[PDB]
RNA sequence: UGCGAAAGCAGUUGAAGACAAGUCUUGUCGUUCGUUAAAAUGGCCUCG
């Protein structure tokens, strides 16, 4: 997906509609980003406990 | 009587049991006759472990008196029910409820005890064998229990529906004893 | 002096300050200070040397009766 | 390193205002921060003073490029969380709220940055392809 | 038994009160109905168990408020089946949020046992590498999302 | 000005870059903006880690007895 | 199957019927239920209050 | 897991209690046959009381109380009463005695004897070597 | 507890009286004034 946008970015701009035809893509990308706030929260708690015994 | 904390009347309407601060003392009195007149401190009834534990264990939330006056059921905020033999103050523990027991009622013959609380489950304790029959998934927590009829044809329950904190929502349920189906809600 | 669950020491040159589940014993049987209960249960206690004390301590499937936790 | 630990140790006892300058010293290393926290911070009061100083600094400017003060905060929380929450000082709880407020914003800021960063990369890659 | 097929076509009154038995419950549903919180979690991680159905029992226990309760009487021997699935379920989007909750609790309850258990450590090490990998994917997805907004 | 609450400014910057379009932007400036944001992303990731942290027998032993 | 009349209340009329099943049916015939009523008042007894092990069928 | 009371003259069941969840390995009773105590695999001791005058007249026992005092099976149980003693002594796979009171089993206190009381020593220490 | 959006922004806990335990020190409240202000081994029927 990343390379399709970069290479054919000029072509994609000159398209009458994008959201309706790329609704599945846009929705699919939203779900992954929603995990980011909570994945950091889990990572911080992991990183804390990983550090604790590794030094011990 | 002074400083009455909790009170109940038998199904026949001829016996009154009550608890006073005169910590506490329970007294049972015949209402139309002088035949029954007894009093005893709650401390004797309470167990020693109960005295060791928190106050939920020593806090009575329900009380029932048999028609004959021989038996008295005390329900505690811990969920434990104690039947007391009034002749000699012998104790008997029935323990199913995990939270406060809210309603107790004896059968007319005294051989069954209806109990209800926060579980939304009505339990008929068979006192001969200490067994129990259940009616679960009621609409609300059971505030009051009664056996109604010369032969115990019906059970009249009061339900509370504690989900709504903005108000107290009571529902009156009359069940058929034979098949435990709602005769009238 | 030591028992199954306690150890003690008494000095015999110093006098002390004056200030249910067993038989009541109404009938006859026939016809400077150290105390600790930290070490228990004890198999044996004795000295190895003048300043070394040896305390020897004790280091099956069961029917499951669950403990409710909320 | 040893001298800065000793200067820092003395100033913590002396309640000097130069504690902040000592914490920013460029001689501090990531392993040395652990060793100082584990070995020298034996009293709750010393732990409180360091956290109060670090928290105040980061609160004023959370976007400082100097990674050292955050590195102190990270390992102070990682290694001494139990003792830090044990502190009952009302001001310490207030400082924790102020610090959390400043950092809480940055978390909200991050998703916007990744979105901008993505567009620029496409702009950079597109120019490279046009060049080629 | 020559009248078993009558059906009462000639009679005045026909009374039907039989009720069909409910469709067969699974092991995990029976455990939840009987308030077996710890055992219901065990049924979740069993061989040949559908991933979607494994996610329901984990969601049901959370909804019932029984997440710590399901995790008390556990050691390294019986914790690995949960962590093994979490190692794979973190990758999935639907189970990512649920895995974060369960993994957060087990760390808060079994920090001490983890120090003395070497096997539990490596489970967390590979868990930290994968959760770090998921962070990169989610960061990446935001960048394509920013790219896509620019086009439109 | 930027390369020299903040997200409400950055979100305004992100709106601008979309308004500018892909053609109008210039490479030499684009490099400064690219370098600058990468610094910002590193800081935001750092603070997010800090924010979550704030939210978060032997067979033989020798001892000395106290008499 | 059998008719049953209460020994005290002569107006109480009832029919009990059972078979090779774990329940029993009672049909209240009292008042005008036998003839005039459009429907039958039928109750099913199916609860043994802890003694299901000693009882397999209501037939006898 | 059931406790049953039989009439001796007629050899017929009087009462049946489904009390335990597993085998009942031992029974005991007090001097006056006012209490019957059962114990077994499920680690519980159950009390059956016929002390009420109404109970004695009708010859009906009551499942009064039970207590969980043992960590494993209770293989042996015994009772003793005198003017100065009132014991209910139990033990089993836990390898330790448990002492209760017969008259005050429900409310009375109890003592768990240590598993090993080294009255006769099984270890010695040599200062030399 | 108040406002607010879900984010958050401000602030809050006191005086008694009675009793239980230790032996003068502590707890509790089926008791009052004021302030916007865990844990009695104890889990949910039958109708195949």
């Amino acid at each position: 997906v990343k390379w399709c946008l970069i290479i054919h970015g000029g072509y994609l701009v000159s398209i009458p509609n994008l959201m309706s035809t790329l609704s599945s893509l846009h929705s699919t990308l939203k779900r992954r980003s929603d995990l980011l706030p909570r994945l950091l929260a889990l990572d911080a708690r992991l990183d804390c406990t990983i550090n604790k015994f590794k030094t011990l | 009587w002074h400083n009455v904390i909790l009170s109940n009347i038998s199904s026949n309407g001829k016996l009154l049991a009550h608890m006073c601060k005169d910590h506490k003392s329970i007294s049972v009195v015949s209402l139309f006759d002088d035949s029954v007149n007894l009093s005893f401190p709650l401390g004797s009834i309470l167990s020693s472990q109960t005295q060791s534990l928190s106050y939920n264990t020593r806090y009575v939330s329900s009380m029932a008196i048999d028609n004959m006056g021989q038996q008295l059921a005390v329900g505690f905020a811990s969920g434990v029910i104690s039947i007391v033999s009034l002749a000699d103050l012998q104790i008997r523990l029935l323990k199913w409820h995990i939270d406060s027991v809210l309603s107790l009622s004896f059968s007319h013959d005294g051989s069954y005890l209806l109990s209800g609380g926060w579980e939304k489950v009505m339990s008929l304790w068979q006192l001969e064998t200490n067994s129990q029959q259940f009616l679960p998934r009621l609409n609300g927590i059971i505030i009051d229990c009664q056996v109604l009829g010369p032969q115990g044809n019906y059970y009249s329950l009061i339900l509370q529906m504690t989900e709504n904190n903005s108000n107290s929502d009571y529902q009156f349920l009359l069940l058929n004893a034979s098949d435990l189906t709602s005769k009238l809600s | 002096f030591w028992g199954a669950t306690w150890i003690s020491r008494i000095d015999f040159d110093v006098d002390f300050p004056i200030n249910g589940l067993t038989i009541t014993d109404e009938s006859n049987f026939m016809n400077h200070f150290f105390f600790t209960d930290k070490y228990k249960p004890l198999l044996f206690v004795d000295l190895i040397s003048s300043n070394e004390l040896a305390i020897i301590e004790r280091n099956q499937k069961a029917f499951i009766q669950p403990k409710l936790v909320f | 390193q040893v001298e800065i630990a000793n200067i820092l140790s003395s100033h913590l006892e002396a309640n000097s205002t130069e504690i902040l300058d000592d914490l920013m010293s460029g001689s501090w290393t990531e392993p040395e921060i652990k060793k100082f926290i584990l070995t020298k911070i034996n009293t709750v009061d010393h732990l409180s003073k360091i956290f109060l100083t670090i928290s105040k600094s980061i609160t004023q400017n959370p976007w400082n490029e100097e990674n050292l003060l955050p590195l102190w905060l990270k390992w102070l929380l990682t290694l001494k969380s139990g003792e830090l929450n044990s502190i009952k000082d009302k001001h310490t709880k207030k400082n924790c709220k102020h610090l959390k407020s400043a950092l809480r914003s940055s978390e909200e800021i991050l998703p916007v940055l990744l979105g901008i960063q993505g567009r620029l990369e496409m702009l950079r890659r597109q120019a490279k392809l046009r060049e080629d | 038994m020559r009248g078993s097929e009558y059906q009462g076509d000639q009679e005045h009154i026909i009374h039907n009160d039989k009720v069909r038995s409910q469709r067969r419950m699974r092991a995990f549903e029976r455990n939840i109905n009987q308030f077996k919180w710890s055992e219901a979690l065990d049924n979740a991680f069993v061989p040949g168990m559908a991933k979607e159905l494994t996610l329901t029992v984990l969601q049901e226990l959370r909804k019932r408020g029984k997440v710590r309760v399901a995790l008390y009487g556990r050691d390294e021997s019986t914790l690995e089946p949960l962590l093994n699935w979490c190692l794979k379920g973190i990758e999935d989007v639907r189970s990512a949020s649920i895995v974060a909750d369960w993994v957060a609790v087990v760390l808060e309850l079994y920090g001490n046992t983890l120090e003395s258990s070497p096997v539990l450590q490596e489970l967390m090490i590979d868990l930290k590498t994968k959760v770090r990998h998921e962070i990169h994917k989610s960061k990446e997805a935001q960048r394509i999302e920013g790219m896509l907004q620019l086009l439109t | 000005f930027i390369t020299s609450q903040s997200t409400q400014l950055f979100q305004l910057l992100s709106l601008v870059l979309d308004s500018i379009g892909l053609f109008s932007l210039e490479g030499a400036l684009l490099e400064n903006l690219t370098l600058y944001i990468d610094k910002q992303v590193e800081i935001a990731e750092r603070n997010t880690e800090l924010w979550n942290l704030i939210d978060t027998l032997p067979t033989y032993t020798m001892e000395y007895l106290d008499i | 199957c059998t008719f049953y009349t209460s020994l005290s209340n002569q107006n109480q009329q009832n029919i009990f019927t059972a078979g090779r099943r774990r329940y029993m049916h009672s049909w209240d015939l009292s008042l005008e239920n036998l003839t005039h009523s459009q429907t039958a008042k039928i109750e099913k007894f199916s609860r043994l209050y802890g003694h299901e092990s000693t009882q397999r069928s209501f037939e006898n | 897991g059931s406790i049953k009371f039989w009439d001796f003259q007629f050899a017929t069941l009087n009462q049946s209690f489904k009390a335990h969840d597993a085998d009942v390995l031992c029974l005991t009773t007090d001097t006056d046959n006012n209490y019957v105590f059962s114990a077994g695999v499920d680690r519980k001791i159950f009390q059956f009381s016929q002390n009420t005058n109404k109970s004695q007249k009708n010859n009906r026992w009551v499942n009064s109380s039970n207590r969980l005092l043992h960590g494993n099976d209770i293989r042996a149980i015994c009772a003793y009463q005198s003017k100065g003693a009132d014991f209910l002594v139990s033990g089993g796979v836990e390898k330790t005695l448990v002492i209760n009171s017969l008259t005050s089993f429900s409310n009375g206190n109890y003592r768990k004897m240590p598993t090993v009381e080294p009255y006769s020593k099984n270890v010695l220490v040599n200062k030399e070597q």
